[PDB]
């Protein structure tokens, strides 16, 4: 289904701001500011009040929980 | 392709030539199938060699008899048996082609259509394909320029000048076809080809009447209906073919047809640097178009075409060689086009120079420099403002025209003080320069 | 992989108790209650 | 004379020599040169106010003070910096992975792709995939279709994968990329994507790259059933490869030529259509073709007229490439022995029955093609 | 003429410019004697409008020495541990990389002293590997005036016991060059491309230092039939067999570095290895016959004088299906006993020890 498409979608069928995030970029050396761009790309979100955020790749990444920590 | 399994080089040897002397006339057929039965049997045992020998055999016994009708159903029953081996096809059509170029005869173009049937089934790139670009080219000749054949060699070269092409043989196939297809005088389709083979260039360094023949065929495709900047450009590269191979009347005559050209091309920036370039020649000087071009190039002179025709139009009547001269305007129905598309070509030009000079002039001065009248200028002038060439705004109840763009006060009083910024670097240099010229002067 | 840190300590002991130059100063026993030994078993009746 | 010619000899000693004062000069240069920390631009707050991220340490902003063409610099741009000077004094453009460059600017003087036999079919395939998208666009215009992307080599261990890659890499020898695909493995958890973007944004500034690498199976696996911390860094590093080739921004004019020996083992995700455009399987050379290899082998050989070529072929089968330099080889010190000066028919049946009855042993000497 | 004006300035120009290097390489060496920062070089080839460097410190800092003011990139090829200004921030001089820290030195012995007269039995096959293998490295020229690149991958196949260590050692040893050992049964790792990682690096020390002699064991370990089930398929073992081929032609120019591949039974390998520019020379190591087997444990013996006027006939009988290190065990076994049997009889109850 895209699982991209209602996001690209729904975003301008009712005018509203779209964001990407990408969660494999955004585990990186910037883990210290990682917290400091939740806060900015959360106050770009509470800007616009017609915002949605949209996070990927979170299942191989981003927090796991079966694996032990690495 | 296969292994060979049973020779029967032995067999071919001993009864070959007694079949050919059992069927000197070819008389009989009992002996072409029992040898169809033969190179059956080799095909099977995967021999190439002895078959190949028998259809060469089998065609030469049908030239020696003469009987054109039975080799074109026994071509025909040898190329669709089972495709036999693709070696042996192969060199059985090279001797076909072989022989049918040495015979005249009408129905040759029957041979010759017949074999390319047999060959256009596939396999082109593959086992032999300049065969049947001989036989296409053989077509060309027997039926002496027209356009259905003319056609068929637009639409064969593609394959094989994509796989396996030739420096030379190659290219002079293209370009004996695309002058079939400007004498079929089709310009899209001709244009396609032409611009889709010039892109195979650097051989051109060792040309001895290639470049020029590609040159001069594509001359009249560009020219036919607007080309004129392609037309000086190509003109200008078939001008320094003389510059290694010195021959005076053609050097000259390429010399004389560049000059008209490049001056005739619409304005452009790309236009102005061609005109520049070819301005200062030294071998340029010794002809009459040097003063046409160092005239007719820059100092923006008025160019009354009126005038022009009689100070620098001798070539219409008699120059050094006026053989491109009277190519160009001295033709009939074509000069009167190009006569026509020299009398505007000034006028923009003439329109264009009176911008960076005359803000506002009146109308019935414009139209005499133009040497029309009122409609006709003003129908010019819009055809150079809607192209954006210039920037002209017109009043036309009372026919006044201007080309300064209205100054915003924002950067009008910018460029004043730039101008008083200039003033003030002035005092300063001449401040230092008198005061210090001072000291020396008083040095006493 | 099961068992990994076990062969880097048998690669490193051997380099140890190899002896190199054979010397009558230092000995070395090894004591178990079963032959479990590794494939150094074989290369032992040299040194061991 | 002794005048002229003692002259002519103290001179030349220098020249080249006596080159030192100013080498002494440039590395007292470099003793009190002043050491510009590096950092990347990540935007730019003001005209002239620049959000730039230490390599290691933290996001400073920092100014051009006068002429630094601040137009010219862009998020992301490298930059000098001085932790006392506050401003950029000049501009440095970018990396090239050092480490994969020499490996990939180290291709051996090899022979043309034409001294390998058999295999004409896949060097049209090489010669269609690599030179026609960028000799004539414009017939793939009038097409109106991209070119192809990637070819797969596989087969038996022995066919000459290493010898068309080589030969392709000497072809060009300055813009063809050589991958090894086994030094991504690093005492550090980084540097492990970190380069295989690198030599993609390498890709990404020359057009026509060819990038070669081989065993794909060493990246590839099936799936990783209790995965372990390195068996877990292999698959994100393969998912990070996976989205850096195909990914969402794709990749132009570059081709990826890989070769590996168990295709079956191969994650089905990479191989499917869009990233592997074709796939060619190697297959065993052919006779005749081992023929033409055993001539080009034997070429420089001292020998005469009475080979049986034929002989060697009917005993010789199923041998690669490989084995038949092996029976040259063999015929070699068989000739060594004994001190002959040419090499005898008699020499090569030694070596063909000496590498047939080596061969008998070995059993499964190819994977089944997929 | 003109020379006496030339000279008094060209030798007075000599060594005024040589002074001041050595001038300055003493105010750079002191800083060479003194680098603090390992140099991780991401190269950019900058062309000033001709190279240039980046270098991750030691501390956590980079710094881009311009145009590499003190090496040339030739010999500055990238990787880890060239010398850096601590206070310049420049690349101050190479120095010697780590080699992978099992490679650092796993078993690596410095020189090997077994010779070549204590093993025997198989001289046919000793002289030619020696031929093969340690006449490139002495005669290295005959080699190259020649115009034949001598082979590197030798390949020696045979039941445990044949003395394959030794004679690899003792040719090293004849050689008088590097030696290197690989435990092959042990370059199975858990880490990803760690025995990849392994043989590469001890490759490059291989070629580090002097023409060398690869002694992998185990290569039937290594290198797997490819006889597939799903039981194991050889899959990540395949990643070190491939990785050790691609390494086999680094050497391949001067022709330096052998490699020789110790293993019992040459069939578990698939036709990958057993090439003509990769392990070419197999050689069979066998069981030696009676009279070789009592010659090898005499040799052993040599160095035991207890029982005088032993001829070994009656333990040659008794050595059936023996291997020399068997045959040692038996010998050793006789050194073990006879103190204070003897003589022909203690010699039987070293085979039977074992099992
Ligand atoms: N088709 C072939 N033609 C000529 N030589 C070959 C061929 N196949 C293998 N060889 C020989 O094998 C060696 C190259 O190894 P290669 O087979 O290319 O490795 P891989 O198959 O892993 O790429 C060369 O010494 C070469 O002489
Ligand atoms: N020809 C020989 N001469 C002397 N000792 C030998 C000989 N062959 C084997 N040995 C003994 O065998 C031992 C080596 O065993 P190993 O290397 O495991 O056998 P292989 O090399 O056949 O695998 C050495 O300790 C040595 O004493």
């Amino acid at each position: 289904c895209g699982k991209t498409m209602l996001a690209k979608a729904v975003a301008h069928h009712t005018t509203a701001a779209f964001i990407r995030v990408v969660g494999s970029e955004f585990v990186q050396k910037y883990l210290g500011e990682g917290p400091r761009m939740v806060r900015d790309v959360f106050r770009l979100a509470k800007e616009n009040a017609p915002a949605i955020i949209f996070i990927d790749e979170i299942d191989a990444i981003a927090t796991k929980r079966f694996d032990a920590q690495t | 392709i296969v292994k060979m399994e049973v020779d029967y080089s032995a067999t071919v040897d001993q009864r070959l030539p007694e079949c050919a002397k059992l069927a000197k006339e070819g008389r009989l057929q009992e002996v072409i199938e029992t040898l169809l039965s033969l190179e059956k049997q080799t095909r099977t045992a995967s021999d190439m060699v002895s078959t190949s020998r028998i259809l060469v055999a089998v065609v030469k016994m049908c030239y020696e008899a003469k009987e054109w009708d039975l080799l074109n159903e026994n071509i025909m029953l040898l190329s669709k048996r089972r495709s036999q081996l693709k070696q042996a096809v192969a060199k059985m059509v090279q001797q076909c082609c072989t022989y049918v170029e040495e015979i005249t005869d009408l129905p040759i173009k029957l041979r010759l259509i017949d074999t390319l049937r047999m060959v256009t089934e596939g396999k082109i790139y593959v086992e032999i394909e300049r065969a049947r670009l001989t036989k296409t080219l053989a077509t060309i000749k027997e039926q002496n320029g027209d356009v259905k054949e003319a056609a068929s060699i637009l639409q064969e070269l593609q394959v094989e000048t994509y796989g396996s092409m030739e420096k030379k043989e190659r290219v002079e196939f293209i370009l004996e076809q695309m002058r079939l297809c400007l004498a079929v005088k089709d310009y899209i389709r001709t244009q396609i080809i032409s611009k889709k083979i010039n892109t195979k260039f650097f051989q051109e360094e060792n040309t001895e009447k290639l470049k020029l023949k590609y040159y001069n065929l594509m001359i009249q495709l560009d020219q036919h209906e607007g080309s004129y900047l392609s037309i000086c450009k190509h003109y200008r590269a078939i001008y320094d073919t003389p510059c290694i191979q010195a021959e005076s009347e053609k050097w000259q005559q390429a010399l004389k047809s560049v000059v008209l050209y490049v001056i005739l091309a619409p304005f452009d920036n790309e236009q102005s640097d061609l005109v520049h370039r070819i301005s200062g020649d030294k071998k340029l000087e010794e002809i009459p178009k040097y003063k046409d071009l160092l005239k007719l190039f820059t100092t923006m002179e008025l160019m009354r075409w009126s005038t022009l025709v009689e100070d620098y139009g001798m070539e219409l009547r008699k120059g050094s060689l006026e053989s491109p001269a009277t190519d160009v305007f001295g033709s009939t129905e074509e000069g009167e086009k190009r006569w026509k598309d020299l009398k505007n070509r000034v006028v923009e030009h003439n329109i264009r120079i009176m911008a960076k000079y005359y803000t506002r002039i009146t109308m019935k001065r414009m139209a005499q420099l133009l040497d029309l009248s009122v409609d006709e200028s003003e129908a010019f002038l819009s055809n150079l403002v809607v192209n954006k060439t210039i920037f002209a705004k017109v009043d036309r109840l009372a026919g006044i025209i201007n080309f300064q763009r209205p100054k915003d006060p924002n950067n009008l009083l910018n460029d004043w003080s730039q101008k008083l910024n200039s003033l003030m670097s002035l005092v300063n240099k001449t401040t230092h320069l008198i005061a210090k010229e001072e000291m020396i002067h008083n040095l006493q | 992989g099961g068992d990994n840190e076990v062969q880097r300590t048998m690669l490193e002991l051997i380099n140890q108790l190899d002896g190199f130059d054979p010397r009558g100063n230092i000995k070395v026993l090894m004591a178990t209650n079963r032959p479990d030994t590794l494939d150094p078993a074989l290369m032992r009746p040299g040194r061991l | 004379k002794e005048i002229d010619g003692r002259l002519k000899e103290l001179r030349e000693q220098l020249k080249e020599l006596t080159k030192q004062y100013e080498k002494s000069e440039n590395d007292l240069k470099a003793l009190q040169s002043v050491g510009q920390i590096v950092g990347e631009v990540l935007k730019q707050l003001t005209e002239e106010k620049f959000i730039v991220k230490a390599t290691n340490g933290p996001r400073y902003v920092v100014g051009c003070r006068r002429q630094l063409d601040k137009s010219k610099l862009k998020p992301g741009t490298r930059v000098a910096l001085d932790m006392t000077t506050l401003t950029i004094m000049r501009y440095l453009p970018r990396e090239v992975d050092p480490l994969v460059y020499n490996m990939s600017h180290e291709d051996p003087g090899n022979v043309s792709y034409s001294e390998i036999g058999g295999l004409s079919e896949q060097i049209r395939e090489l010669r269609e995939v690599i030179e026609l998208p960028l000799t004539n666009p414009e017939l793939f215009q009038r097409v109106g279709i991209i070119p192809p992307k990637g070819c797969l080599l596989y087969g038996p261990p022995g066919t000459g994968k290493t010898l068309l890659a080589r030969a392709v890499a000497s072809q060009l020898d300055c813009n063809f990329l050589k991958v090894v695909s086994s030094s991504i493995v690093d005492k550090y958890i980084g540097e492990s994507a970190r380069l295989i973007r690198e030599m993609f944004n390498y890709a990404r500034d020359h057009q026509p790259c060819i990038i070669f690498m081989d065993e794909i199976d060493a990246i590839g696996g099936r799936r990783f059933s209790e995965g372990t911390s390195a068996d877990r860094e292999i698959q994100r590093t393969l998912m990070e490869l996976l989205n850096q080739m195909d990914g969402f921004d794709t990749l132009h004019r570059v081709k990826m030529i890989m070769a590996t020996n168990r295709p079956d083992t191969l994650d089905p995700a990479l191989l499917r259509p869009g990233r592997l455009d074709r796939k060619i399987h190697i297959d065993l050379p052919n006779e005749q073709a081992r023929l033409d290899i055993l001539k080009i082998h034997a070429g420089p050989i001292t020998k005469h007229g009475e080979i049986d070529y034929e002989a060697i072929v009917k005993l010789s089968d199923g041998f690669n490439g490989a084995d038949l330099r092996n029976v040259c080889t063999e015929a070699g010190m068989f000739a060594i022995r004994a001190d002959h000066d040419f090499v005898v028919q008699e020499d090569f049946m030694k070596a063909v029955r000496k590498v047939a009855d080596s061969k008998k042993l070995e059993s499964k000497l190819d994977y089944k093609p997929v | 003429k003109i020379m006496k004006s030339e000279v008094l300035r060209v030798t007075h120009e000599l060594q005024a410019m040589k002074d001041k290097i050595k001038e300055n390489s003493e105010k750079i060496k002191v800083n060479k004697t003194l680098p603090y920062l390992v140099s991780n070089v991401i190269e950019l080839l900058d062309v000033d409008p001709g190279k240039c460097a980046v270098i991750k410190t030691s501390t956590r800092q980079t710094y881009f020495l311009p145009v590499i003011g003190l090496v040339d990139a030739e010999k500055l090829k990238p990787g880890d541990l060239v010398g850096v200004n601590k206070d310049s921030y420049l690349i101050l001089e190479t120095l010697p990389t780590e080699y992978d820290s099992r490679v650092k030195a796993m078993e690596v012995d410095e020189r090997p002293t077994e010779q070549y007269s204590d093993i025997g039995g198989l001289d046919k096959q000793i002289q030619e590997l020696v031929e093969a293998i340690v006449l490139p490295m002495n005669h290295k020229e005959k080699f190259e005036n020649l115009g034949i690149q001598p082979p590197k991958g030798v390949l020696m196949y045979g039941p445990p016991g044949t003395g394959k260590t030794l004679l690899a050692r003792a040719c090293a040893a004849q050689t008088k060059a590097t030696f290197l050992k690989l435990a092959g049964p042990q370059l199975v790792q858990m880490f990803i491309g760690d025995g990849a990682k392994l043989v590469r690096d001890a490759f490059a020390l291989a070629k580090e230092k002097a023409p060398s002699i690869i002694f992998i064991d185990e290569l039937d370990a290594i290198g797997t039939k490819r006889f597939d089930s799903e039981k194991a398929g050889d899959r990540e073992v395949q990643r070190t067999m491939l990785e050790l081929l691609n390494q086999l032609d680094g050497f391949q120019p001067n022709t330096q570095v052998k490699v020789i591949a110790a293993t019992n039974r040459v069939d578990i390998l698939d036709p990958a290895l057993l090439r003509s520019g990769r392990l070419d020379r197999k050689i069979e190591f066998p069981m030696p016959n009676e009279e070789a087997r009592a010659r090898i444990m005499q040799i052993h013996s040599r160095k035991m004088n207890v029982s005088p006027d032993v001829n070994y006939e009656e333990l040659a009988r008794c050595t059936d299906d023996f291997n020399g290190a068997q045959c040692k065990a038996v010998c050793v076994e006789a050194g073990m006993i006879a103190l204070r049997e003897l003589t022909h009889e203690d010699y039987m109850e070293g085979i039977l020890e074992v099992q």
